[PDB]
DNA sequence: TCGGATGTATATATCTGACACGTGCCTGGAGACTAGGGAGTAATCCCCTTGGCGGTTAAAACGCGGGGGACAGCGCGTACGTGCGTTTAAGCGGTGCTAGAGCTGTCTACGACCAATTGAGCGGCCTCGGCACCGGGATTCTCGA
DNA sequence: TCGAGAATCCCGGTGCCGAGGCCGCTCAATTGGTCGTAGACAGCTCTAGCACCGCTTAAACGCACGTACGCGCTGTCCCCCGCGTTTTAACCGCCAAGGGGATTACTCCCTAGTCTCCAGGCACGTGTCAGATATATACATCCGA
């Protein structure tokens, strides 16, 4: 589980480019600020994952920022009600991301649909367009 | 609704008829699923290690043969 | 652009040489491709050790002649120990 | 400035000398590779392939087929004793087994 | 009666016996319990490698086991006949 | 009666059982039937390698064989128990 | 006056008592000599090949271990 | 012009780095040998020897001896499961066997 | 004169370190001498293949890790890789 | 226990999907030569195997007589194979999609090589002492009632 | 059960030889410095693989089945065990001789290495036919009736 949390964490850090590794990893604040204490990309994940033992659904929110720095590969209780990962919102430019759709499978491609105003595709459109009063 | 129960009773019997087995007791269907499950866990463990060494997310046929190579059961017919 | 290679032509040449009108399936080439590589690996792998065992650094004809002397059951080996010896003198002629 | 004469042709064999001699260096078996080694080796490889196909054709011939199927290899190896002592560990995909009914199951 | 026909029929042919789609769901589920469970794609050629290697293991296993049935003065096979044959093999 | 004492005595110690001088005459005679029969000298350390490897093979062989004796409902071992155990091992 | 008859009946029994064998039939003494004689012919054949490769007339302990190495029964305790 | 500091000491290990790094080139395993390889390898070798001796001493301690005999190694490996899965093929000279009376031979 | 090497002085450190009082015979060092070579054979002999398998011609620390992952059984391997990973970090510490 | 129905078999038919064979090409084997280093050959030093006796002493062969096992045979009782009507999920195609496999192209960190430069490590050398072995001897032992 | 029963194990002997430790020493390990290059790394891209749904139909599930089949059964009895005594040879030491394993200095021939041509192989391409499954008409074998 925490292994499977680390496996989503290890693959996410490896997927980002090292020309912008320190930029987007600082935007997640998954670790703390000054704790980033540069040489080898494969070795940097080997220390940061052991550095992820401090702060320990806990780490997928960094990937929703990773879709902002890579956007070419594709109340607000109107999504968490569909609990039959889960939804992982993030504030924004007045909208949010989802990174939601999964049994538990959060390392597969979850859907991404903002709102600026597989088989799960058949019902994820139903819970959205809830048409509340906002 | 279990995958290990996806190995039916006649399919197990189909294996033993090829092995020259006349008559099979009823407790075999639990043991044979147990033997098969261990035999895959000594291969899929080894096959995924090659799959994660060359940094990929897909097992190849050469990955299985390499796992069966060190296992000591060489399988021809696929090769490089 | 994916310029790979195998022993596909050479098996078919041997089969045609000793059998006039006998064909082979493309699945059965995958046998013979996997066959000859496994024999090649076990022979060269074993004869690699005899150089290291007897401290020399040079795989010659003599190691293979004692590698095939070990890697086969002996009755099949009695022709194989003489087949290459028939051939290796022929190369040094021309 | 002469014509390129193949060492396999000069050996009078069928298996490629020059491919084996390239593979035997790059396979990292030793430091130095003798000239007489991968010309002695190809004949050993040629004698084995000529052995098992000669049994494979007879499996094809007796089963009324001019095309060798992979099962005919399986029937060739297990009917031989000495090749079975070589290949008893190795299995064959699409091979099947011998038609082996055990003895005392009969009226 | 028929079983002897069944033995000579299956030892004649060489096609696979375990059906592929349940066998595919089994192998993918075992792969989840390694590499911390992300998933892995499978070449369709590569899943046939297991389904060859699984049956060739088991068919060779029962022939070693069924000798022990006849050695025990029995004809019907037993799980005692299985685990002992696995034990003497040494793996 | 005594045989159970004999088993615990021999499984206690670890010294060799086959006496060396008949075992040496056996191995030298087999070596004559190879290399066209000249002779070969033997390091006295090297003949102990066989006498270790022979007994460690056979003691491991009977433990695999004696399981088949108990599996057959028997206690007394038989040559049928030997050759079958050699057969399932695969060498 | 035969060397294969240099393996006495109690010496064969000494092996089987270590193997945990209670009671031994009388026909074993022919089979065990047969099994032992084959096991040496799969080793002394291989051990003398190393002995004749490095052009000597004396088998060493390393010659036997190398023969047992490819045989698949590694024997420690002697080494290099 | 500094003092010769051992890489094994710099690793804080016990098995020699410099001997392994010399053997791993001359054993003809590959062409190029990384620097981090024979410092990762010696710790793996150190962990195994520290494993089996720690069982060997307990065989020595329980049998009232301060000197490890080779039989204590044999009793250590076969009483472990996982080492027996490693060394089940390998025998041991002057080892003997387990004190293994099979079950149903008793009054 | 000749000169022959072993691992015996290094092992006698380890035995003294895990037990400050336990001694060892001469024959058991020959057990351990043949033991550690055979482990050194099968690890490097496997790790050489992965360089051949994935076409890079440089054995690094990573290829030893996956070979130890293959050779050792699943429970004993988990410590030794951690014992391995602890070693290289201290090596890169200075 | 013959009819006989149930299994066997060339024959044919088409249909097809694999495959044998033509072709362009292009990367790799070959030719020819160069140096230098392995290693073969030759000569030698003593190490260790070989082949003697004596003779000793446990080992082993002979032979029995005991009973414990093997085993043939037979009781029931039971679990599995065969049919068979009833689910059902595998398969196949089939379409839509894409995530990863793999390939190509720069940058550089990282190993190889080389040459000095010590000390850790290897054979002698010796001295202690742990295991080894004898029997007292203090426990802890087995079937006549 | 009882009892004496040898039997079991423990313990305080001499004592040996052998690991444990210390000693000259060398050579292989490490340090210092130089190079290229493998390989790391990021970037396109099109192949292969997952998903899904439909329709399937062959496959499986249950079950009633009787009918074989495990097996405990007891009696029989040839065939190991144990013991005991009388041959037999393995064994230790000892010795003596010596082929034969290791080492050493030797020269050169084989083999890497280079670089410079060319063509045998590879991928790719359509013809077509073995063969396979198709359906028969035809020839033999014994299953319950």
């Amino acid at each position: 589980m925490d292994e499977t949390v680390a496996e989503f964490i290890k693959r996410t850090i490896l997927k980002i480019p090292m020309n912008e590794l320190t930029t987007i990893l600082k935007a997640w604040d998954f670790l703390s600020e000054n704790q980033l204490q540069r040489q080898r990309k494969e070795s940097v994940v080997q220390h940061l994952i052991h550095l992820c033992e401090e702060k320990r659904s806990d780490a997928a929110l960094l990937d929703i920022i990773y879709m902002q720095f890579h956007q070419h590969q594709k109340m607000k209780q109107f999504k968490n009600s569909f609990k039959k990962v889960t939804v992982s919102f993030r504030e924004t430019a007045v909208w949010i991301r989802i990174a939601w759709g999964t049994k538990p499978n959060q390392y597969k491609p979850t859907y991404v649909v903002y709102y600026s105003q597989r088989r799960n595709t058949p019902l994820l459109g139903q819970a959205l367009t809830i048409a509340s009063k906002h | 609704r279990d995958n290990i129960q996806g190995i039916t009773k006649p399919a197990i019997r189909r294996l033993a008829r090829r092995g020259g087995v006349k008559r099979i007791s009823g407790l075999i269907y639990e043991e044979t699923r147990g033997v098969l499950k261990v035999f895959l866990e000594n291969v899929i463990r080894d096959a995924v290690t090659y799959t994660e060494h060359a940094k990929r997310k897909t097992v190849t046929a050469m990955d299985v043969v390499y796992a069966l190579k060190r296992q000591g059961r060489t399988l021809y017919g696929f090769g490089g | 652009r994916s310029r790979k290679e195998s022993y596909s032509i050479y098996v078919y040449k041997v089969l045609k040489q000793v059998h006039p009108d006998t064909g082979i399936s493309s699945k059965a080439m995958g046998i013979m491709n996997s066959f000859v590589n496994d024999i090649f690996e076990r022979i060269a792998g074993e004869a690699s050790r005899l150089a290291h065992y007897n401290k020399r650094s040079t795989i010659t004809s003599r190691e293979i002649q004692t590698a095939v002397r070990l890697l086969l059951p002996g009755e099949l080996a009695k022709h194989a120990v003489s087949e290459g010896t028939k051939a290796v003198t022929k190369y040094t002629s021309a | 400035r002469a014509k390129a004469k193949t060492r396999s042709s000069r050996a009078g064999l069928q298996f490629p000398v020059g491919r084996v001699h390239r593979l035997l260096r790059k396979g990292n078996y030793s430091e130095r590779v003798g000239a007489g080694a991968p010309v002695y080796l190809a004949a050993v490889l040629e004698y084995l392939t000529a052995e098992i196909l000669e049994l494979a054709g007879n499996a094809a011939r007796d089963n009324k087929k001019t095309r060798i199927i992979p099962r005919h290899l399986q029937l060739a190896i297990r009917n031989d004793e000495e090749l079975n002592k070589l290949l008893g560990r190795v299995t064959i995909a699409q091979g099947g087994v011998l038609p082996n009914i055990q003895a005392v199951l009969l009226p | 009666q028929g079983w002897l026909k069944e033995i000579r029929k299956l030892q004649k042919s060489t096609h696979l016996l375990i059906r592929k789609l349940p066998f595919s769901r089994l192998a993918r589920e075992i792969c989840v319990k390694f590499t911390r469970g992300v998933d892995f794609n499978w070449q369709a050629q590569a899943l046939l490698a297991l389904q060859e290697a699984a049956e060739a293991f088991l068919v060779h296993l029962f022939e070693d086991a069924y000798l022990l049935t006849l050695h025990a003065g029995r004809v019907t096979l037993f799980p005692k006949d299985v685990q002992l044959a696995r034990r003497i093999r040494g793996l």
